[PDB]
């Protein structure tokens, strides 16, 4: 006597996407908002 | 045969390039990377002030 | 030059040692860009009017 294998099971899995947000604010710096858009986009270009 | 392919996976490890330094590298620039996102973080903070 | 116009006491970024043989001083780089965007922000936080 002899009886086939059943397929092994296969299934999708769920992947979380939510996320939270922090509302922040701060003091006036020292410089002008110009300078401050030079420094921070080149900054944020580096970490990127 | 079999001696071949045992002996492949030894030359193989003793690549140069290899998952030891791909590690170290990581753990350095993680750190980095890590303290950089703080710093730059708190002067785009400033700038939207 | 930082520490000389700003007179802020004694405090450092720049440190020895960054190259290695063993991973070819490969991250330095790195390391002293992250140096630098601390001194950055020192600077630009310190030196109000």
């Amino acid at each position: 006597s002899i009886s086939p294998r059943g397929l092994m099971k296969q299934r999708y899995q769920r992947v979380v996407t939510a996320r939270n947000a922090s509302k922040m604010n701060f003091k006036v710096p020292n410089y002008r908002f110009e300078p401050m858009l030079n420094r921070s986009k080149s900054g944020v270009e580096t970490l990127i | 045969q079999q001696q071949q392919a045992m002996a492949l996976l030894d030359y193989f490890s003793e690549r140069f390039t290899n998952e030891s330094l791909y590690t170290w590298l990581i753990s350095q620039l993680s750190s980095l990377y890590l303290q950089a996102y703080d710093a730059v973080l708190s002067l785009c903070l400033s700038a939207e002030a | 030059s930082l520490l000389y116009e700003l007179n802020l006491g004694e405090q450092s970024f720049v440190g020895g040692g960054g190259w290695n043989d063993l991973y070819q001083g490969l991250m330095a780089g790195e390391t002293l860009k992250l140096a630098l965007m601390r001194m950055e922000r020192v600077y630009v936080e310190q030196n109000s009017r």
